């Protein structure tokens, strides 16, 4: 006979706690993604306009021009 | 400018009474109800109200006579 | 808030008091007068008897209060500033424009 | 799938439905025209904020204490009212259009979503057993738990305020009753009971001709004696009137009614004579009533329940409490207010003391079978099936619950019922290792509720005493002994 | 069905179990020792660290410093090798009235001075020997660690 | 043609800009969580203090964080976000404002429902008339032909309820446009006085030397900077959980006291009577 | 639509830099940078004893 | 001065970041949630029921 208030795992119960873990470091990992990729977005960047700038860069989001 | 809340009273002082159940003892009051065809009656007025202001849509007469 | 909120509180109670006195004083019979009777029968006594009572009652009556009158007290805190002002001839419509006919 | 499945039998469904529609309507009929000339009117009322109605089972869940029903007829019953509310997505089409038919697909998949027609079996018992173990164990299992934690943070309070709204007399009781998943060790339910000391004291006032009087013990054995002795009328108001009378200058010496000092509640004093009206040194005007004497209090016929309930009232439980509760008792949830949840509740609640009043006639629990008894405990939500225990703790569970319920109180109902469903899994196969104890088993005789229990003194808690070590319980017992060995 | 015999059969079983058990949960883990864990300590210092193989270390007097002679302040990490054991010296509470310095071959040591160890002359030697610290020379104490009573759970009575 | 009516949108570095905020919300961890425990712990006590706590919690590490980055991490908007109006009053004085509403906008909407029907608050009503005057004429006060005048009536009623909640909206506004004013002047000022003094070096360059030092004023100015920064949000928090506590807190005074049950294995019931 | 003018496109070269002057550089806040991160580093690395003998 | 204006007001920009903000702040509080405390610890082995018998003898 088996002991009492134990059974097995199903599905919710939700994650094991390892697997908690690994969903919990992926912000530290994407870290040290995004922090040179937001050194990199500043350094290789373009003012947009100048006193001589007879244009703007325009950006149609739904292409409806 | 405006008021405060030590310058007025609490959502305690207001609403202050707490909740007590009432219960009567029954003498027969809730039997030998009439009027049995009443609610016949009054969804056959409802139907009525809704027939006397139903409008169908007639697309016919936009029709190219012209 | 203005120091004077003690003197208002007095003024109401006062007022408030005389009136409880007012009636005491009159004691029983008015649901035998005529006012009684047409309170009874009138729209006002019933909405505002009817804003005091539970279940979000209140919310309704302040609600529909708004949505009947209050618009129009919103409009008409607007014209007070308008009523004094400048204002020229309304180019009131010919009612030519518009007509044409089928095909 | 189980969506051809289903839909093979749809056909073969309907005219089941409107037979059990036929079957609710003649019973809906004959058990409220029984309740419209027995049953007393328990007014609507509403909350401490004013705005929503709040329902107790004290005043609005009624039991017919002689109703001609048999114990499946009530379970059909029940049951078929649960059928009527699984049946709304039917309406789905009706009100999006033709497109409103995979609502009804997915209905008809999982066949626990679907009332009883599609159920291959044929007994209302066997047809409950399979629901439950198929679906709904399964969903109260997981809301148990974080239920029990609702209840145990509702009572402590949020962020760190423990010192400040716990009570350290209920402590060793609340560790008792919370944490027996960490001993293993039964609990007993008069541990429970003692939750209540959060709360106030619960009264009665009767409404008389001339004051309202507090409810004793005293006054209510008076009374039922003098109903038990069925005599004329004359004699039984008079004698109604004379307790009336005592009862009311006893609490007049013992200081009024227990209303008079508590908050929230209060007996106004005789109204204020204002300015002019004031008559000298008389500022007072009493009411009309007192120019009745006092040889002819009468009562009045009405009632008013007090539960003073600070704590433990369901208008303070909240939005996510209600719906929890009702979540775990399997009852709708979404989409209402706590108001409505609480009248679920309640109903669900007069349902069950319907029932135990209905098995109590037909002669207790031991007169009902085994698969009966475990849908009994399944409905009262205190056994899950991944547990198969024996009939004697079957029994004493029943018991247990049973008397629990006729205190009229769903926090600490769903206290003792969150207990039996906290169950654990394991990291390794091999442990937990197979037991070599038999498994537990209980009787009757073990649930002691006839001696009182004083609260254990924050950390002297006391062992447990069986019931047989108290004396004259082979008197106290016999009962019990009787309906056992018989 | 269970007579009462049978029942110190499974405290004994369960005795067994929990036996096992605690055998092992008496063990802890003690405090890390790697170098390699505790090296930043000694990167932060308040001064750089010496890497003394070569010379003597001697306490003399408070005043003028003799030219050539590297202070050895309080915080001062130095790296050396101690009868065979490479280990860290932390600098800590120095007398007063009294400094101590390392003191390579090429600078002359003043009077009164107290060489408190010395290295040996070893220059064509790849791996250095360090020093040796003699019964007498230095005074090195080992923390008692007193192993307090094991918490024993008191046994209730049986008459 | 007519129908288009073309709106342009000034889009700039938001994203990455925006995400390395909530990133650092794992590394800082809430430090401010003890302190606002016990602030939430002395202005009220309620089962719902987790929620405004969080709430506090968020917002005011999103203002240190941004602070943080506006000192430190110095490209684009991390500069600008400090020295602008539009933060100050809408990314911490909105949250701050809408949060009690958020936790206990039931009771204060039901609250400012019955304010509505404005009434004289009597301690100790024992009274008989005010019930009645209050049921049949509504109020405690004489509405005889105020229907007259309902429509100003109603709205300036709506303002008589949420007075005594606007002051929060005030003192709200007027922080955080302190907060901005503090930033920018003294920012203004500040490198005001570095360029009349570069000015004078440059023209006088016995002067334009190291002269303090390259740490040493680099090291003052940075302690200066962050010390008088420190005070001010320190400043702008303590006054706006205080405000919030004297302004909207004291509604919700609710004191129990504890009565002790006797009746507890016995409960009086419907049946026990009929 | 979409644009990409060659507006934007212009020479870049560190040689037609102003500059920043000495209060602007101290002003930048690199030098606390510099001193603070080895404050922290050495507080949170001092913090943390070993184990040792006393001699 | 620049922030002294109308326009920086209502900025869309700022609009924006405070959006995005919120939006990832909402994403990542089950994982802000997720901090253990040790007080259940300590009731498990704290929590010590009456282990005496009855013994009327
Ligand atoms: C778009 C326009 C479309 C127009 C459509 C019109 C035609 C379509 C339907 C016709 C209407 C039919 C009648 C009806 O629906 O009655 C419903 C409802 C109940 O009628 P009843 O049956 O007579 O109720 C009797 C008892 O209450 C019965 O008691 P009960 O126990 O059975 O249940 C009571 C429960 C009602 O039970 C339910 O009805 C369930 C509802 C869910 C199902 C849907 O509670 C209520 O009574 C609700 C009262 C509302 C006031 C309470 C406070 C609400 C606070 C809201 C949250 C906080 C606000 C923000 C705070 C921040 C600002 C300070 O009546 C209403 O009051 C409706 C009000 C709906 C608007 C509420 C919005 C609140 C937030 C406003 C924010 C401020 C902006 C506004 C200024
Ligand atoms: C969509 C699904 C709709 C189906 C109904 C939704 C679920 C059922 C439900 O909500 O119960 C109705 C709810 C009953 O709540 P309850 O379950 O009895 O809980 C009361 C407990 O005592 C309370 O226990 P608790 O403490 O555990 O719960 C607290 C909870 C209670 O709150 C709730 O009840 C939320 C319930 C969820 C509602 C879903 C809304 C989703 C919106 C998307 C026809 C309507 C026509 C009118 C439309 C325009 C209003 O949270 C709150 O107290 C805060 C609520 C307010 C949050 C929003 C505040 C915005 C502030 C903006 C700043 C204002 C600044 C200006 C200040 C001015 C100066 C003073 O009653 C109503 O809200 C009115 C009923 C009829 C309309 C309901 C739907 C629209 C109004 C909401
Ligand atoms: C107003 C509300 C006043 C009364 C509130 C009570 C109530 O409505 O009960 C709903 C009720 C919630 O369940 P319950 O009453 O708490 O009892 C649960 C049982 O104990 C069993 O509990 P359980 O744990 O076994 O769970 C059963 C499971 C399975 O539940 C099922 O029975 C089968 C699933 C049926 C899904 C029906 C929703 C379809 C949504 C539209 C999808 C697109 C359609 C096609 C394209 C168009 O539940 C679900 O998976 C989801 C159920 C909730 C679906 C959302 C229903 C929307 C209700 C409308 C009011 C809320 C929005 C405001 O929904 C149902 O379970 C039956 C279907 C209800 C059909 C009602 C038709 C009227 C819909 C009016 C639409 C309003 C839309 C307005 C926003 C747009
Ligand atoms: C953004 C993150 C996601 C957004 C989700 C929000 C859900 C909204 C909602 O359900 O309202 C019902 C909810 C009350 O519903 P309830 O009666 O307590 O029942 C809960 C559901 O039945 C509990 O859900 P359930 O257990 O019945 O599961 C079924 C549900 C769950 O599925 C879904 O709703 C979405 C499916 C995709 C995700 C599935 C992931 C797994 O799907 C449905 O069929 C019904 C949903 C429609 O309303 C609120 O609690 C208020 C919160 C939203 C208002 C907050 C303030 C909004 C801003 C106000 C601006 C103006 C202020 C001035
Ligand atoms: C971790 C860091 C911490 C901080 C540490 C501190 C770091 C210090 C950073 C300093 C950075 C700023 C310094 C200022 C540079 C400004 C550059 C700039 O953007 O403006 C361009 C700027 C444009 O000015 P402009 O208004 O157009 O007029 C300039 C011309 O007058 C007319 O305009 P032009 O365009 O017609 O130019 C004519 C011609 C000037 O016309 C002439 O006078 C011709 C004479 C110059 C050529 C002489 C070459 C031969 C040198 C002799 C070799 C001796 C060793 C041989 C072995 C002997 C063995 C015994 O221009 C040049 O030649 C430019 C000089 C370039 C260097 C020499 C030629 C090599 C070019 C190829 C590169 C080879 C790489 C070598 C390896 C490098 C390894 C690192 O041009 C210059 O910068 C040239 C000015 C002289 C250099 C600056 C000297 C500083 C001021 C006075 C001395 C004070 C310091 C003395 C210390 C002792
Ligand atoms: C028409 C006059 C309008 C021009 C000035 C408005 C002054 C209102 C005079 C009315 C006096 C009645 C009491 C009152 O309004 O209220 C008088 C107010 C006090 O009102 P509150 O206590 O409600 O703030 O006194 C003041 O402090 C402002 C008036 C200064 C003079
Ligand atoms: C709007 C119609 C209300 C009719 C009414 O009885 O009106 C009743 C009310 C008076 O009610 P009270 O005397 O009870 O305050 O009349 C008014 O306030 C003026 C309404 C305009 C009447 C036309 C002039
Ligand atoms: C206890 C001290 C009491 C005295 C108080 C003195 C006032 C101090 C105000 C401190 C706040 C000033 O805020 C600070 O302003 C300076 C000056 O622009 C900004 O500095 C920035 O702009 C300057 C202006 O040229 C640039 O040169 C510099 O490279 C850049 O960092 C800082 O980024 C900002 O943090």
């Amino acid at each position: 006979v088996p002991v009492a208030n134990f059974r097995p795992k199903k599905p919710w119960d939700g994650p094991w706690g390892i697997q908690i873990s690994q969903k919990k470091d992926r912000p530290f990992i994407a870290m040290w993604i995004l922090f040179p990729l937001l050194l990199v977005d500043h350094l290789t960047r373009e003012y947009y306009a100048y006193w001589h700038s007879s244009k703007v860069p325009v950006t149609d989001v739904f292409g409806d021009f | 400018m405006g008021g405060k809340a030590s310058e007025a009273v609490t959502i305690a002082f207001r609403f202050p009474h707490r909740t007590t159940f009432l219960v009567k003892q029954n003498v027969g009051q809730k039997l030998n109800k009439g009027h049995q065809t009443f609610w016949q009656l009054v969804a056959g007025g409802w139907l009525f109200f809704l027939l006397i202001n139903r409008t169908s849509f007639k697309p016919k007469l936009a029709a190219p006579k012209v | 808030s203005s120091p004077l909120v003690p003197v208002w509180n007095d003024l109401r109670a006062l007022q408030v008091f005389t009136s409880q006195e007012y009636m005491q004083k009159r004691g029983p019979g008015f649901t035998n007068t005529l006012e009684y009777k047409l309170s009874c029968l009138n729209p006002v006594k019933w909405y505002d008897m009817m804003k005091v009572m539970p279940g979000g009652k209140a919310f309704v009556g302040t609600a529909l209060g708004l949505a009947l009158f209050g618009g129009w007290g919103v409009e008409f805190v607007k014209n007070i500033s308008v009523m004094t002002k400048e204002k020229p001839p309304i180019d009131w419509n010919n009612e030519k424009l518009g007509h044409l006919t089928r095909s | 799938t189980a969506v051809v499945k289903n839909l093979a039998k749809l056909p073969a469904a309907t005219s089941q439905i409107l037979t059990n529609v036929s079957k609710l309507q003649t019973f809906h009929g004959l058990l409220e025209e029984r309740r419209d000339k027995y049953a007393p009117l328990a007014y609507h009322t509403y909350d401490n904020l004013k705005q929503k109605t709040t329902w107790h089972p004290i005043a609005h869940a009624w039991v017919d204490e002689g109703l001609p029903v048999s114990k499946k007829e009530y379970n059909e019953y029940c049951w078929l009212k649960k059928d009527m509310q699984r049946l709304l997505p039917l309406a789905s089409p009706f009100v999006f259009g033709i497109y409103g038919i995979l609502p009804l697909a997915v209905w008809l998949s999982n066949d626990g979503y679907l009332p009883s027609a599609f159920s291959s079996k044929k007994d209302i018992v066997s047809k409950k057993l399979e629901w439950y173990s198929s679906y709904g164990d399964d969903l109260r299992q997981q809301v148990g738990p974080m239920l029990q934690h609702r209840l145990k943070r509702h009572l402590r309070g949020t962020l760190n305020n423990e010192h400040r709204l716990m009570l350290d007399e209920v402590t060793e009781s609340y560790k008792e009753i919370f944490y027996s998943h960490y001993t293993g060790q039964l609990r007993d339910v008069r541990k429970c009971a003692h939750l209540r000391l959060y709360d106030g004291t619960s009264t009665v006032l009767l409404l008389t001709n001339k004051e309202p009087v507090e409810l004793t013990s005293e006054l209510l054995q008076k009374w039922n004696a003098i109903k038990a002795a069925k005599l004329s009328p004359e004699e039984e108001k008079k004698a109604r009137n004379e307790a009336l009378i005592e009862a009311y200058k006893e609490q007049e010496l013992h200081g009024g009614p227990h209303v008079k000092h508590m908050q929230g509640y209060g007996i106004p004093a005789d109204t204020p004579l204002l300015g002019e009206n004031a008559k000298g040194d008389q500022y007072t005007q009493p009411p009309e009533s007192a120019s009745i004497p006092l040889e002819q209090l009468e009562w009045t016929g009405d009632t008013v329940f007090i539960p003073a309930e600070y704590r433990t009232e369901m208008e303070d439980w909240g939005r996510e409490l209600t719906k929890l509760a009702n979540q775990f008792l399997l009852l709708p949830w979404r989409f209402v207010s706590n108001a409505w949840n609480q009248r679920r509740l309640v109903s669900w609640f007069e349902e069950i003391l319907q029932e135990d009043a209905l098995i109590a006639k037909e002669g207790g629990v031991q007169a009902l079978s085994d698969d009966e008894l475990k849908v009994a405990l399944l409905d009262r939500a205190v056994i899950r099936c991944d547990e198969e225990l024996t009939r004697g703790d079957m029994e004493a569970r029943y018991k247990e619950i049973s008397w629990l319920m006729s205190l009229r109180n769903p926090f600490i109902v769903l206290a003792w019922q969150t207990g039996y469903y906290r169950s654990t899994y394991s990291p390794e196969d091999d442990l937990p290792e197979a037991s070599i104890l038999p498994k537990l088993n209980r009787t009757v005789l073990d649930v002691d509720v006839h001696n009182e229990l004083a609260p254990d003194h924050p950390e002297k808690p006391l062992p447990r005493v069986h019931p047989a070590l108290y004396p004259n319980s082979h008197l106290a017992l016999a009962k019990e002994v009787a309906v056992l060995a018989k | 069905d269970v007579p009462i015999e049978k029942i110190p059969e499974h405290a004994n079983v369960l005795l067994k179990k929990i036996d096992a058990c605690l055998e092992i949960l008496s063990k802890d883990i003690g405090e890390v020792t790697d170098a390699e864990a505790h090296e930043m300590y000694f990167e932060t210092s308040k001064f750089q660290i010496l890497h003394i193989y070569t010379g003597c270390v001697a306490s003399f007097p408070e005043g003028d410093v003799p030219p050539g002679a590297v202070e050895c302040l309080p915080g001062q990490v130095i790296r050396t090798k101690v009868n065979g054991e490479d280990v860290m010296l932390e600098i800590d509470e120095v007398d007063p009235g009294y400094q101590v310095c390392w003191f390579k071959p090429d600078v002359p040591l003043p009077e009164n001075a107290e060489i408190l160890w010395s290295y040996p002359y070893e220059p064509t030697a790849a791996l250095p020997t360090g020093t040796t610290w003699e019964e007498g020379q230095a005074n090195v104490l080992i923390p008692a660690e007193p192993t307090p009573e094991a918490a024993v759970w008191p046994p209730t009575p049986v008459t | 043609m007519l129908n288009s009516n073309i709106y342009i949108i000034i889009y700039g570095g938001i994203i990455m800009y925006s995400i390395m905020i909530i990133i650092q919300m794992f590394l800082y961890n809430f430090s401010n969580k003890i302190y606002i425990e016990v602030e939430i712990n002395k202005y009220i006590l309620s089962k719902n203090n987790i929620d405004i706590y969080w709430i506090i919690c968020n917002c005011t590490i999103i203002i240190i964080i941004t602070t943080l980055n506006h000192i430190i991490n110095k490209i684009g908007i991390y500069n600008m976000i400090e020295y602008n109006i539009c933060y100050w009053l809408i990314g911490t004085g909105l949250g701050l404002y809408i949060s009690p509403f958020i936790v206990f906008g039931y009771k204060f909407f039901v609250y400012i429902m019955d304010l509505n029907n404005y009434s004289l608050n009597i301690y100790h009503n024992n009274n008989k008339m005010n019930d009645i005057q209050q049921i049949y004429n509504g109020t405690n006060y004489n509405d005889t032909m105020i229907f007259f005048i309902k429509d100003i009536n109603n709205i300036f009623t709506i303002y008589r309820s949420i007075n005594f909640f606007m002051n929060w909206l005030y003192q709200m506004i007027y922080y955080g446009v302190r907060m901005w004013l503090v930033f920018v002047l003294h920012s203004f000022s500040l490198g005001s006085f570095g360029e009349l003094i570069t000015v004078i070096t440059d023209n006088n360059l016995i002067f334009n030397v190291f002269y303090i030092g390259l740490l040493g004023l680099g090291f003052i100015l940075y302690l200066i900077v962050i010390f008088y920064l420190g005070i001010q949000i320190y400043v702008y928090i303590s006054f706006s959980l205080s405000f919030l506590h004297s302004t909207i807190l004291l509604f919700l005074v609710n004191y129990i006291p504890h009565y002790n049950n006797k009746s507890i294995f016995n409960t009086f019931t419907n049946k026990s009577i009929y | 639509p979409s644009t990409s003018p060659a507006d934007k496109d212009v020479p870049m070269s560190i040689l037609h830099t102003h500059g920043l002057s000495y209060v602007n550089w101290c002003m930048s806040l690199a030098p606390g940078l510099l001193v603070f991160e080895g404050f922290f580093r050495a507080r949170y690395y001092r913090s943390r004893v070993p184990p040792s003998r006393t001699v | 001065l620049i922030p002294v204006s109308l326009v920086d007001l209502i900025n869309i920009n700022i609009i924006f970041y405070i959006l995005l903000l919120y939006t990832l702040l909402l994403f990542f509080i089950p994982l802000f949630l997720a901090s253990i405390n040790y007080t259940y610890h300590y009731i498990y082995k704290y929590y010590n029921y009456n282990y005496n018998f009855i013994n009327n003898n």
